[PDB]
């Protein structure tokens, strides 16, 4: 096998020889299509044999790293991508048996004083193509992991001090670089460098905040959010951002150059007309928002009569509507029209770039070799310095850098001591949704076991500058020794405001806290202590820990603990479902089934005061809690719950003729009766234990069953589905009772006759 | 199809109609009126079974083909909503890609004992908050006995109050539509062509 | 011709004999299709020849009014409609030469103590069909106009005291009746009766306000308004309102009756399933609104497995989007699905009504004659008592009645002295858009020359309970001697808040005030007085009338009069256009062209500090003001405006190389240069006067024109359309200057060389 | 089609490029340096015409076929928006039908003199409010002379300030894209197959 290994080594080295020789020969003269084709096949061939023996390829690459780095740096995209993939295969795919991969990484970093790696990073890591950005992200990850300490420090300082400023005005193209810096800076940077970076990022945040507050982005953001077009169409009559919208004959004589110039001249007029049409549509969009008429006309600068005819033909809408598309359909049509115009503008910009590139190539680059990379003038044509999305993305990058630097004590102190940084971050998160999540996360980091920061943020929440949701996020992470204060604040706010969002958040947090107990053993769960109400009252009113509750700084409102039960019948169905889920969860805890049963029995009386459309979740919760187990059914039967149910059914049936004669009242009556009958049937049906319960408790419900069945059967025109279901269930109960006790039924019928 | 998601997901339906040392009584139970009334209604084996069940604790462990008007088994159907608020469209997932290396929102490192203590304390506080909402604060002398606890919780409501002497239900009035007749027809016609010339 | 008239008389009298005889004969027994057909042809025949001689038909109708009234009251819709049209033709078509129409109207009103007319009004005026409602509205109008005073009073009291309570729960079906009452009550009612009606309407308004505030309509209204589905879908899972949604074999034996009963039983299940599906969709709609995840599941009561399969198949959405339809398309699809389900529910309700009607007809009405009217059980199946639209409509009816009663001093005093009625009305108008307009109108009525009411409303506006727009409406009506206070309030609010709506409203009001001067003569317009600034400052700060301005209760902010000029460059384009329209209107007033020119010259300096995308309206305004007339051009030339323009052009050209090299800066430079060059060309071009001006002022702009033209020609790759236009216009100016003065051009070229 | 409205209505376009007793001078005009400079530039008839124009007051009285890139006459095009705010859909027109009889929102009854006085006072107040916004408050000794009024309004701005000694404009840099060549090629190749065995 050694002969085959030697043959493979000679073949690979010879292939590299041909690659270098052909690259030099092609670079000597102005090449063409055929000049780099065999280079591409040579690269493909050397790749196809590289995965067969990656160790030998690693050795070959380490011997001649500089040539491969130069080829990757200088050639066109097709060659450079393959060379970069070859380098990645050489570095990553080895087993790191010895130090060879370390030497290869060190030579890659050190080569030509780092000029080659700097050029590669500048070209690919923050480039237009996302796949190449991910590829270079992986390559940088491997090199940093596999290199020495000094080289790691050099590479990270190079990434932050040099590459990062270049990606300032590219929104999402600098994501991978920022990720790498945020991952590796706290491990290789000194404290002073981390503090300096934190100060720089704070300055960037302030500059972007001033830019956002100055150019009127807030009002236009609100306008686009209220119309439903979206935050990505902030300025759709503007020159398109090339980052956010990714989307001519070869001149030989002067006549073709004149034709190209004329084409450019016509394209300028076309672009101007398209932008004017977009401006008109934007004015119409604004008019749909403002409530005041007879609002004045808007005047546009036009180069010809095309715009007037376009708006004569296309400036129409439909008064007729199909409910409930009275608003959605016109907005969808408007979005379609604006999308068409915006796409046309984007293609026009691309065509202009291509025309100017061709003219420049003819004028100057008519003799340069085709093997060298051809730069694209993207920075001139990209209006990213005033793009809302790119500004928000750069703000997110700064926030990520601050979050990564928070691990240093000095950097954290600098962040906390800045001039109203926390308030500004909270306001920025509140105004714009795109920034809300990550900013909140940073706040959670600043709201760690520190107490003064939590007090400041709570004061800001009370003022109205920071959303309560931040605290909710802070309550979703464990190992925080200051969760009690935030829980107190959330509970107090839900108890006072009674807003749907606050109540929903508090109920979900409590339900999660109750559900978390399934992760421990039963012995730990059996250690719950049933403290009296005064303990929780002291916990809410004062500022003591839970273990110490065994001056009244805070004052509770009128009877405050009822809020939860009120949520059981809320008009918002999400709150209703949350409260009922919380009740069911409480029903499953240790020594707390009687508490849930008591809550159920206390709130049963609300069925007659609330519309039945609101009570449905409560009915489902009652069914579940009663159906928890057979032992629960027997215990509840001995407490005479069936007598209560039969009394409720009797009262409901007896008062029917007092109600109004309409469909709504009959529906409510049917739903209430169905709930009661279903509960009774569930209590008395099931296994043999339930049969024994029904047999034992048949003396006190037989006559009521018979007469209610007759009364329900006597209804012919005021029939609802729920009433039919109730009648069927009652008939089933009566038939099952009288199957083997016909004498009792006869006696009851005689007594009633 | 990778561009279609399930935003409304039905779950499993819960059916409504189900498919059809010694243990001795305490002193309070023997003095309870309903208990003695029960003892004269069934045999002794049935009473023993009821008592054993009472005092014990359960061992806790596309296309549409069905028509709208079809008969079946009623139940409760829960729906889960995996939707996104419209105001949050295209937000909250900037670093959602798994290839990023920065330490994202992961849980903190905690020992088993500390985690268990924290979970238990949080559950205790939540249970106290929910329990304070009851109108009548329950007092449990012994919570390990389920029947005693349920009695102490529910005995003040007087669930056993029998309905009073019941009467015949008054029938609800029915929907009738009798078109009104002309009173003349149900009981002198002038000659229009006589005068007027 | 008298023979033909007598023949026509006999023909109509015989036809009416036939109609009465056949109606009686059909009513004797149970009729069929053929029984009423000849009645219809007889009615059509008398209709056809009646409009030949309407006076003689009026005489015939007045002779036998009771029979026709009975026929209209008791027969089916087809006969009754034609009889009502016959009565209308008899009444209105006469030329009222004598008193005959008066006698006919009196006989109609008095007939059978008004029982017949009461039945007709009860059946048709507030009925289901809108055309018949309009027909009866017209008939009532004619009868009331044509009757005596006592009969007018009797009819109006009958309309209000009896008919009006019946239409309480019908939303839009009581519109015509309320209109008639509101038109005729203040003329025929006494003061005590008007006061009682006002008190009743106030009580109705309070009851509806309590109902709206109690059932949680506000939050759900906000939910439907934020999603774009509309206010007409407040509760789409509810039993449909038949007012707002207008959209079986004849039983012979008992087997068919059993089949009908089974069909009803199946239809109940179908309706329940449809309502459950609508409830699920409503829960999804609510989830799209709330921002909190992982929000809990919602549980529905189902009768079978259909709902789960339906939501498995149809519960999907599209994550892919085409910008900018990321929101509009999913909402449109959701609206389509909900529309389909709601339509199905409406058809199911209609079929249920038909089935119950057929069962009732077989049971009881199997022998009644077909000629008699068959009432429909609409009040049982219509859920209008809890319909948002119907409640709002009845509130509008009450507001209209109050507005109509305001002409009485006692009723107005009662309205003003009620317990916080004005504040409640303002809050109701603010919360719901459907009530905003008409309520505002009533407020304008209460804000007449009364001053205390205006002060109270202004205080409420300052508090934040009444929208400022009310004041704007009050300023759109003349003959109000208290307009100065409201104008002061609006101007102060626009000066302080700088909100887009307040500024737009103030600018529109000022522009309308300026435009109104075209309705008077020139001699009156020449009497405008140029008062100093101290007069308007005193008017704003104090509370004196304008004529008295020739203690500082109110304090102005920092320099307050600049707000108007700020609006000339607002980020909101509607405000921009409004301010520029106001400036153009100011330029057209007497002795005020210099003021507009001064404003223009003062604000010219803002072109270099604001983005050019905001200045476009100002550029158009400047072009218009300069192009007002040739005399203005000459006067402006003598003041050396062209020197200023050429200096601006020179400064713009000289500073190009300091700007950033990007597309945006070049666009801004081109737009500013185009504005300046267009203004210069407009000043120096036109008639022979402009040619003389160009000839006289060619010494101080020749060299600048030449060098700017060369500088603009030197640009090849940073070319925009505006720069090309500027270069072309400058070439035109240079060529026109040097046409007959080549010696001066030669001298300038020599001096530059 | 009765269900289609015109919500965006273009108006007539204003073109930008136009298609190409005795009256004696006052004492101030004769002392104006610019006027003297004009007197030495043109004939006396031209000066008389300019003065006459200066001192006088004007007598105030589908389908798309044009392509986007077409050349034509530039101008200002005003667009009117007869649209309805989306929040006001289906509102504000409850009594809009002309068949209703109630006295709706009509104008109040006024005599001609009172109406004229009110209009004049409102216009006066609006003009005063707009005129107060000028940075330099204008003083008009005689507003019936247009040239005098314009001079009094605009003379403090010094519009006649000539630009200073002008120099050659520095040309703006052009966009050039010269690909970077390899420094090695623009100026020892190892034998790869020699060692490594
Ligand atoms: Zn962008
Ligand atoms: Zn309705």
């Amino acid at each position: 096998n050694k002969y085959k290994i030697m043959r493979d080594k000679y073949k690979m080295q010879d292939l590299l020889q041909q690659l270098v020789k052909k690259y030099l020969d092609v670079s000597k003269e102005v090449g063409g299509h055929q000049q780099l084709t065999e280079i591409v096949d040579v690269l493909a061939s050397i790749t196809k044999l590289a995965l067969i023996r990656p160790d030998m390829w690693r050795d070959v690459c380490s011997t001649h790293t500089t040539w491969l780095l130069r080829l990757a740096c200088y050639t066109t995209d097709v060659v450079a991508s393959q060379v970069v993939e070859l380098l990645i295969v050489a570095v990553r795919d080895s087993s790191v048996g010895g130090q060879l991969s370390i030497q290869l990484a060190d030579s890659i970093v050190e080569a030509e004083n780092g000029e080659f790696i700097e050029k590669i990073i500048k070209r690919f890591l923050i480039g237009r193509d996302e796949q190449l950005r991910w590829t270079l992200h992986g390559m940088l990850r491997s090199v940093i992991q596999l290199a020495s300490r000094q080289n790691q420090c050099i590479l990270v300082k190079k990434l932050y001090n040099t590459i990062y400023p270049l990606a300032a005005n590219l929104g999402v193209q600098g994501a991978q670089l920022v990720d790498l810096i945020a991952t590796y800076a706290p491990r290789v940077f000194s404290s002073t460098e981390l503090v300096a970076m934190t100060q720089s990022e704070i300055s960037t945040i302030e500059k972007i905040r001033n830019t956002l507050n100055g150019d009127g982005y807030q009002g236009m953001y609100k306008l686009m959010s209220d119309l439903g077009l979206g935050w990505k169409s902030i300025n759709f009559d503007r020159n398109p951002c090339l980052v956010c919208f990714t989307s001519a004959q070869h001149i030989t004589c002067d006549a073709e150059r004149g034709q190209c110039v004329q084409e450019i001249t016509q394209l300028l007029i076309k672009m101007e007309t398209t932008k004017t049409k977009l401006t008109g549509y934007r004015a119409a969009c604004e008019s749909l928002y403002l409530r005041n008429r007879p609002l004045p006309p808007y005047k546009l600068h036009v180069e010809n009569n095309h715009t007037s005819e376009f708006f004569d033909a296309n400036g129409t809408m439909n008064i007729e509507q199909l409910p409930f598309q009275s608003i959605t359909m016109p907005m969808n049509n408007l979005a379609v029209a604006i999308r068409t115009l915006h796409s046309e503008l984007c293609q026009q910009t691309q065509q202009l770039m291509y025309l100017h590139e061709e003219l420049n190539r003819y004028d100057h680059a008519s003799e340069v070799s085709v093997v060298f990379h051809k730069p694209q003038n993207i920075s001139y044509y990209s209006t990213g310095q005033s793009c809302f999305g790119c500004l928000c993305n750069q703000l997110l990058h700064s926030v990520a850098l601050l979050h990564s630097s928070c691990d240093d004590e000095n950097a954290l102190n600098l962040i906390l001591s800045s001039d109203s940084l926390i308030e500004k971050l909270g306001v920025l998160a509140q105004t714009y949704e795109t920034l809300r999540e990550e900013v909140e996360e940073l706040l959670v980091r600043l709201m760690f076991d520190r107490l003064d920061v939590t007090t400041k943020v709570e004061k800001l929440i009370h003022t109205g500058d920071i959303n309560l949701s931040v605290m909710v996020k802070s309550l979703m992470y464990a190992a925080d020794p200051t969760w009690q204060q935030k829980l107190k604040l959330l509970i107090r706010l839900a108890m006072d405001k009674r807003d749907e969002n606050c109540c929903l958040q508090a109920l979900m947090v409590l339900s999660k806290y109750l559900e978390a107990t399934k992760s421990v053993t039963l012995d730990e769960r059996k250690k719950i202590k049933l403290t009296p109400n005064k303990n929780i009252t002291k916990w809410l009113t004062t500022d003591e820990e839970w273990k110490d509750c065994f001056a009244p700084t805070k004052s509770l409102p009128s009877n405050p603990y009822q809020w939860i039960t009120d949520c059981l019948f809320s008009q918002w169905m999400s709150v209703r479902s949350a409260a009922n889920q919380l009740l069911v969860n409480l029903s499953r805890q240790q020594f707390h089934e009687p508490v849930a049963l008591l809550i159920l029995c206390e709130n049963m009386s609300k069925l007659s005061d609330v519309p039945s459309s609101v009570c449905d979740q409560f009915m489902c919760s009652a069914h579940t809690i009663i159906d928890s187990s057979v032992n629960t059914k027997a215990r509840l039967f001995v407490q005479q719950f069936h007598v209560y149910l039969i009394k409720r059914i009797h009262e409901e049936c007896a008062k029917l003729h007092e109600q109004s004669v309409n469909l709504l009242s009959d529906n409510m009556f049917g739903e209430r009766l169905r709930c009661f009958v279903e509960l009774l049937s569930l209590l008395l049906s099931g296994s043999n234990v339930e049969n024994v319960l029904l047999k034992a408790g048949a003396d006190d419900l037989l006559i009521f069953l018979l007469h209610s069945t007759i009364f329900l059967k006597r209804i012919m025109t005021r029939r609802t589905r729920a009433t039919d279901s109730s009648r069927i269930a009652l008939e089933k109960l009566l038939k099952r009772v009288s199957c083997r006790d016909g004498t009792k039924l006869m006696s009851v019928c005689v007594e009633s006759l | 199809d990778p561009n279609v998601q399930q935003v409304i997901r039905p779950l499993a339906t819960i059916p409504i109609y189900p498919p059809t040392q010694p243990i001795v009584e305490d002193e309070a139970l023997k003095k309870d009126e309903f208990w003695k009334t029960l003892k004269t209604r069934i045999s002794e084996e049935d009473v023993d079974l009821i008592l054993e069940t009472m005092k014990s604790t359960a061992k806790v462990k596309a296309q549409v083909t069905t028509t709208s008007d079809s008969e079946g088994d009623p139940g409760w159907l829960p729906l889960s909503f995996e939707t996104t608020p419209i105001r949050s469209t295209g937000c909250g997932g900037y670093w959602s890609d798994k290839r990023f290396l920065r330490p994202r929102k992961m849980q903190r490192e905690q020992s088993v004992a500390s985690s268990n203590a924290e979970i238990m304390e949080k559950a205790e506080i939540a249970l106290a908050l929910i329990r304070a909402s009851c109108l009548h604060e329950p007092v449990f002398t012994d919570p390990t006995k389920p029947d005693i606890a349920l009695k102490e919780a529910l005995q003040h409501l007087r669930l056993g109050e029998k309905p009073a002497k019941m009467m015949e239900y008054q029938a609800a009035e029915e929907l009738v539509n009798m078109p009104e007749r002309d009173p003349i027809t149900t009981g002198e016609i002038p000659d229009f062509t006589a005068r007027g010339y």
